[PDB]
């Protein structure tokens, strides 16, 4: 929705990706149905009906990527950040897939020095892993920054 | 390196030829005024060049003019056609510059005056080099595709583009988006590119057609280290057969990946590329899977039976070296008798006796075996190359080189045999150093001695390497030194450097120190001698053998998880080595077959995982929806320290 | 030393002074009530001193009391003037103590007043020294511009201050403003003092007149490592030719940092400082291209030729040193025949035969070449510096001294060949290993070889030299313990510690473990000996030689990241000693020139990049 940088866009791409448990680009009302019974709620079949209807631009039924990119731009919450962080951080991402590693957190002190054990790399992960996934976001990237 | 210098030359004379013009200086900053001044007049020169060829409307498109360029296209139509004539920017229309600099107004205003959407930009500074800093196609839709703007694409495709657009490299749109350095943009891309195909049945669907190398745009991916795109195009060649709780079970399609392969498969071209960020496709999800059903059932003990094989021959090898024939010294010692110490030497008519049948019966063991050698290597060497990117296959390497010198030296050992020459001593001794240190690949296959062989490597091409140039500075210059000491006193009370070259050797040990030091403690040594023995043993023992180990143990906590990623890249190098010359009556291909499954004739490998179940996430984007410590925040304030 | 023991006995003095004194007193705090009460008496010393000459309007201006100094000149008009007169703050006036102190004020009432905007503040309290916590230059404008008041600077220009002020430094207001450890608010004064100058036509502009070391404050920037104000001075030096895209074409401008340079260049300051942080100018925008375009094409070539111009020097030298002449020995050997075993001497007529004649070509190609090195290197000391400043040139050091004294051993062998003197033995030997580990310095243009042969010679004067004062301490221990153990035995058996410069000689090795250890097995050893040894062992070999290696492990990986900042500051100081040395006819001056080009007759240097993606949607 073209206001949206890099890692904001791969940020939602495995977002759309725990929805969508059949390896396509269709949310159909089931997926949705699938994640609102595993949040523990009682899904109205009413209710699963209106939120797919409510953003689906094209009519054909089941929300695709652009579609879920457009309701997310529409609901982000904000982000306000700096131009030194996330110059910093697109070099510390390597392979760009929006996401720093305990793979890549290894590089970035390796170059500054700074022996740590595999262990305190994951002790570093674990810190900064707000939601968790053993990884880093940019917006987890940019918490640990301005916390001073 | 004198190219560099005639392009900088090139635009500062362009710079002098808009200065030295009223039209195309008028037309650089905006001047609308200045051009019906002179447009109006009768031989106003609408056809002018410049260093580029450029003409006055490619210089308002270039510094974004659109009130000067809409005024050139009034008084003249004929300048939305005739691109650049230079040798550089050939070709190069005026479209193709207000698409890079993703204006939209003026692509819309060329459009309508009937502009080429098919030209070629085929000049010397879009070609894909590393003195070019942009690779963008030849297209204006490959151009409007890597610069990120979905609104002249769709703006172009309405206007009759050709989506299969390939260059002089081959590579279709798809193919360009590939190579782009930003990512995650370029998979948004990809999505919508694909998306006005959807005619496109030509037996060719879009995104199977291949560029000139045979690549498509999923195996490009896989070649460049493109892991986000790699990632994306794994959505089509999946099947979620169920979900049972946790617990989903996808089937992954083997028919681009696997190294069944007549034609030229991924783990083939990921195996042989140079790229270091290529390494990185061996741990996604269809490929470590496969490689490790590939090694744990058919790779690992088809690669330690020829372990077992290559160690019996290297033992064969060995024991005819030990009980290879000699005789005793026939004429004299005569030789200056008080430096020759050899009492035996070679002999002619060895096979006269029954134990040295046995011997006969290991000798053409070995010389069979440095045939077969010789056959399975060679017609690879000069077969496939000229030589030219043999060296480093992966960071292998040596192990080819070390194969061929040890079936040299059998080979040479026997053509000394036949002819009964003097000295076989010099073919054997290297062909055993070199026979037994190449046992040395065969700890590949075992995790314990697989990262410590890939250690030894990447020190001798390397710490070890420029040691050894700081070393024979050294000695050169000590030994040198010692000689001349000595030189002038007794060659048999310390006799460590009567020759320049027993001196040389003295010092290259002195260094090392593996032999003692000269003392006698008998007679008086040169004063000279004990100054320049006690400013040698500093720097040798104190300072530059205690810094190789300062250096490689610097070295060897820095390089410890790409010593780990280069294992596991010898593996893959291995399976697929094991998979291509064995035959097909061992090794079954791998995964399960779709005929008698309703799959097609294709080859599919199904994995099955326990994801997770994390709320903190999956709550945060459905309400979106709705109608140890202690020293680790010490780490995050020196990245914090660092950053600023 | 003493002279801070001075300076304090100042500042308590004049507390003393203001203590003793009834108007100097009432002056401090504020006492506004109190002085009306001692100025309407008759004499009442309104021209009264202290410890630092100053007046009672210093004293309200230094305490900042705006209400009691407004009375001291309305009274008294005359202290507006007058300044300080002691040797510490010599000059100073009280214009100057409020614009420190940054009052508003009280600056604005010193102004109505006809205060001198042009005085000066030549105290040795305000000189550039390590001594002194400021230097904030000698005008008033100086003063306002150093502590960040941009209000104070506007006022002082309307009142008719001089916007080219130079110190006894000779340093104009923008070279002040580098000095100053606030880089980023510098900047921020850098724009609005340049802007109240637009008329400043002098044949010189404002930020081109130098200082009385001839630097501009743009060269001043480059030397002291403001690396932000240096980014800030290239907004001027630059244009942007075109941007296509994600690509833009800026356009450098060489004149006054490439080494063609007549005057002294940038790139002769940064490289000759002995500040670590102007190397780090040598990663920015013009200077990194402008280094790396002169080594790959000219410098990397014209060294690699030297080096091998060397090397077949000191090999050719080197066969001069093995085919010496020598003659067997002449008389006897009855120097007393148990510790003689030399038995050839030096010749005096050497060249009698044809294959000498081929020695005497070899060594008039060495001393021809020994005489051509202290004639570019001689004429370098003797000339440029009295050898003050010779010996750090960045850290390459030492290849200045074997270089010399290699040309001098080969020299001295002259002299002893031609005198026929005994001893030729001694200034070879010095002058092989001195002329082979020379070819070190050749090691600085190979990535592989440069960053290691740095790490040798910070090991050498560092933790290599600190281990050989405590291993001296512990080999004249042992040693002259070793000797008076084996002092009173039979020095044929074990003969290791006869002599006592052999008993250092000994132990020097037992230490290094080169030599293998006293030990005989068939006679009985001193009984004090096992005892001594086994304790000489323990700190010798698994304390003291394990303590190497653990400290130059320790260090290797902390300066790991300065060496390679060391080695890229090498190739700066090797391409600017072979672009000089050379003639013009090699070496072609860098960068496009501009007379047919229309820009003038400077020489530019252009830099395309791609610049980013991400930062293009939203910039
Ligand atoms: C001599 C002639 C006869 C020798 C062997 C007979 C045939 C051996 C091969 C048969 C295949 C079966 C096999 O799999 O056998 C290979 C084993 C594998 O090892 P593993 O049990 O630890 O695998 C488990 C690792 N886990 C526990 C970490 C997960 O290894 C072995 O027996 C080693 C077999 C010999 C390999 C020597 C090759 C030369 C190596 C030089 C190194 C320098
Ligand atoms: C597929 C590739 C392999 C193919 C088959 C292998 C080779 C077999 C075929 C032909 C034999 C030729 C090889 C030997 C060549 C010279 C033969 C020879 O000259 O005689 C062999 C000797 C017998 O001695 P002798 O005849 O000289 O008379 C006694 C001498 N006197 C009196 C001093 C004691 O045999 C000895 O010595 C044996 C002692 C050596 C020690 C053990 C050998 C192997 C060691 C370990 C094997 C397993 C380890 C893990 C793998
Ligand atoms: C992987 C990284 C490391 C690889 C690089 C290492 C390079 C260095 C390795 C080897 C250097 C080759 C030296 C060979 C010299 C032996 C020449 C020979 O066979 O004859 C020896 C002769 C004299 O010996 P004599 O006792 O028979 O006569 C006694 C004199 N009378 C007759 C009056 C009694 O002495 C002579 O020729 C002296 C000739 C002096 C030249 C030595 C330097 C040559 C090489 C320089 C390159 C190194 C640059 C980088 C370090
Ligand atoms: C007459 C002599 C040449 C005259 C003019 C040169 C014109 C072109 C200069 C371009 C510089 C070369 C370059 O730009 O590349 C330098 C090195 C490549 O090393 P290489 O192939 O020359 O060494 C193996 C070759 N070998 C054993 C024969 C020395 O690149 C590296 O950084 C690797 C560091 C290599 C370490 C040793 C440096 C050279 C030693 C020479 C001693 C003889
Ligand atoms: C810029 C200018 C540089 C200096 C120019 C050098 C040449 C100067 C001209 C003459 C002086 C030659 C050397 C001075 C000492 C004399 C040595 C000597 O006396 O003759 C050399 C010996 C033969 O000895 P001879 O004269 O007694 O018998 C032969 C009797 N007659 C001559 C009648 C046949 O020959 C041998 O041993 C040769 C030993 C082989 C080792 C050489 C090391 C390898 C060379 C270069 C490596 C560098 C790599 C490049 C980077
Ligand atoms: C980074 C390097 C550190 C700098 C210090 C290096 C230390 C070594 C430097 C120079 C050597 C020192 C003197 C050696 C020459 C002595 C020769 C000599 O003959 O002298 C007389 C005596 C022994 O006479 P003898 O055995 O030859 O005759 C036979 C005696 N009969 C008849 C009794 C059997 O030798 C003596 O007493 C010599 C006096 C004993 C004390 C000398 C210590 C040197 C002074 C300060 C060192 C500071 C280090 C700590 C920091
Ligand atoms: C005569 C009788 C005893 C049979 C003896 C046969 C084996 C002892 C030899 C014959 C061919 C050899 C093979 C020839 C080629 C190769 C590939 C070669 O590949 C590499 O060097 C890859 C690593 C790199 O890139 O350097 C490793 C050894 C190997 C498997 C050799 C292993 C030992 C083999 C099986
Ligand atoms: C940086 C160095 C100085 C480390 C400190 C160690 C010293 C205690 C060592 C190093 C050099 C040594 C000296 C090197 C040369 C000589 C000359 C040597 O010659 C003689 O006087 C006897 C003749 C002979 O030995 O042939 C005797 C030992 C001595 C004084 C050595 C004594 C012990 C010294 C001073
Ligand atoms: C008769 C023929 C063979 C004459 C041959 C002479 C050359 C072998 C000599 C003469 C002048 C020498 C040069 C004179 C000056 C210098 C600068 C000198 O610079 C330093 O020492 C800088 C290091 C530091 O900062 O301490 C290094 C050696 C070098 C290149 C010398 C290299 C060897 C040269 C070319
Ligand atoms: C860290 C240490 C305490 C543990 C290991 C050290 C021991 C193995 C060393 C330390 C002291 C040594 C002893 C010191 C003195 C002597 C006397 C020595 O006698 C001689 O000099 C032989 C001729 C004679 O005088 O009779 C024989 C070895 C012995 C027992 C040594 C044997 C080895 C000992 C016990
Ligand atoms: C000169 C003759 C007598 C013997 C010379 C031995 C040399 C040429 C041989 C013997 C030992 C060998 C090395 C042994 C181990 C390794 C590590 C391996 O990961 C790659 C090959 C490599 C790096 C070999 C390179 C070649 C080598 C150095
Ligand atoms: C006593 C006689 C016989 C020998 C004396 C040798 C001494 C003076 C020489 C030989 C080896 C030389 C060193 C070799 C290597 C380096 C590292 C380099 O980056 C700077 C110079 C430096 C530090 C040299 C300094 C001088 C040195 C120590
Ligand atoms: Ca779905
Ligand atoms: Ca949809
Ligand atoms: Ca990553
Ligand atoms: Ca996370
Ligand atoms: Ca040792």
């Amino acid at each position: 929705a073209d206001q949206l940088t890099e890692e904001q866009i791969a940020e939602f791409k495995e977002a759309f990706s725990l929805f969508d448990k059949d390896g396509d680009g269709t949310i159909t009302t089931k997926e949705l149905g699938t994640v609102m019974r595993s949040l523990g709620q009682n899904p109205t079949e009413a209710e699963l009906q209106d939120m797919i209807n409510e953003v689906d631009a094209d009519g054909n039924g089941t929300i695709d990527f652009p579609e879920f990119l457009t309701m997310m731009a529409r609901k982000m919450k904000d982000t306000d950040s700096e131009e030194e962080i996330r110059e910093a951080f697109r070099v510390f991402d390597k392979d760009g897939n929006g996401y720093i590693s305990a793979a890549e957190l290894r590089h970035v002190m390796t170059n500054l020095g700074e022996k740590l054990t595999d262990e305190e790399v994951d002790e570093m992960i674990r810190e900064a892993d707000i939601d968790g996934d053993g990884q880093v976001n940019y917006e987890e990237f940019v918490q640990m920054m301005t916390a001073k | 390196e004198s190219w560099a210098q005639s392009r900088d030359e090139q635009n500062l004379l362009q710079q002098k030829r808009i200065w030295e013009s009223p039209l195309l200086l008028a037309a650089k900053d905006n001047d609308v005024q200045a051009l019906n001044k002179l447009l109006k007049y009768e031989d106003c020169k609408v056809h002018q060049r410049g260093a580029m060829g450029e003409t006055a409307l490619h210089i308002a498109a270039l510094y974004d003019n659109l009130e000067a360029a809409m005024v050139l296209m009034e008084a003249a139509p004929e300048l939305v056609f005739e691109p650049m004539t230079s040798e550089l920017y050939e070709g190069q229309t005026a479209l193709h510059i207000a698409v890079v600099n993703q204006n939209m107004n003026l692509v819309r205003a060329l459009l309508a005056r009937r502009a080429s959407v098919s030209a070629r930009a085929t000049g010397t500074a879009f070609r894909r080099s590393p003195c070019n800093l942009i690779y963008f196609g030849e297209h204006p839709l490959s151009f409007a595709a890597c610069v990120n703007s979905e609104e002249i694409v769709r703006l172009l495709i309405e206007h009759g583009a050709d989506i299969r657009a390939q260059d002089s490299l081959g590579n279709t749109v798809l193919h360009i988006l590939i190579l782009q350095p930003n990512k995650t943009f370029a998979c948004q891309m990809y999505n919508l590119l694909l998306s006005y195909d959807r005619h496109g049945d030509h037996l060719q669907p879009l995104d199977l057609v291949p560029n000139h190398q045979g690549l498509t745009p999923f195996k490009l991916a896989g070649v460049e280290g493109n892991t986000v795109m790699f990632q994306h195009l794994m959505q089509k060649r999946k099947h979620t057969q169920w979900t049972y709780g946790p617990l989903t079970s996808t089937l992954y399609d083997l028919t681009e990946i696997d190294s069944s392969g007549d034609e030229q498969s991924l783990l083939e071209l990921i195996i042989t590329t140079k790229k270091r960020e290529a390494r990185q496709i061996l741990d996604q999800t269809p490929v470590k899977e496969l490689v490790s059903l590939k090694w744990k059932r058919y790779g690992r003990p088809y690669f330690c039976m020829l372990g077992a094989i290559y160690l019996l021959y290297i033992i064969c090898f060995t024991m005819c070296c030990i009980y290879r024939p000699l005789k005793p010294r026939t004429n004299n010692r005569t030789s200056p008798r008080d430096n020759t110490l050899l009492q035996q030497k070679l002999l002619q008519e060895a096979y006269m006796t029954p134990k040295d049948d046995i011997r006969l019966v290991g000798e053409l063991v070995t010389v069979i075996g440095a045939i077969i050698i010789l056959l399975v290597e060679v017609p690879d060497i000069f077969r496939m190359g000229v030589t030219r990117f043999f060296g480093q296959t992966i960071l292998g390497g040596p192990f080819h080189v070390l194969i061929i010198t040890y079936a040299f030296m059998v080979l040479v050992t026997m053509v000394m045999r036949l002819i009964s020459a003097s000295g076989e001593v010099v073919p054997m001794s290297f062909a055993l150093v070199l026979g037994w240190c190449n046992v040395m690949y065969f700890a590949r296959g075992f995790q314990m001695l697989g990262p410590f062989t890939i250690m030894i490597q990447k020190m001798i091409f390397g710490d070890l390497m420029r040691f050894c140039w700081l070393m024979a500075v050294v000695i050169l210059g000590f030994a040198s030194a010692f000689y001349i000491i000595f030189q002038t006193e007794d060659p048999e009370e310390l006799g460590h450097f009567y020759d320049y070259p027993m001196a040389l050797f003295s010092t290259f040990e002195l260094f090392l120190t593996i032999i003692d030091g000269p003392a006698n403690y008998n007679v008086d040594l040169p004063f000279m001698y004990s100054i320049t023995y006690a400013a040698f043993a500093i720097i040798a023992t104190l300072l530059m053998l205690n810094l190789l180990i300062a250096m490689m143990g610097d070295t060897h906590w820095r390089v410890a998880h790409e010593r780990d990623e280069l294992w596991r890249a010898q593996i893959v190098a291995t399976t697929v080595m094991l998979e291509r010359k064995l035959p097909r009556c061992l090794w079954p291909r791998s995964g399960i077959c779709g005929r008698e499954y309703g799959l097609g004739d294709r080859w599919f490998l199904r994995v099955e995982d326990r994801q997770d179940l994390n709320r903190q996430r999956i709550q945060r984007y459905a309400q979106a929806f709705h109608t140890s410590t202690s020293r680790s925040s010490a780490n995050w304030e020196r990245l914090r320290q660092g950053t600023l």
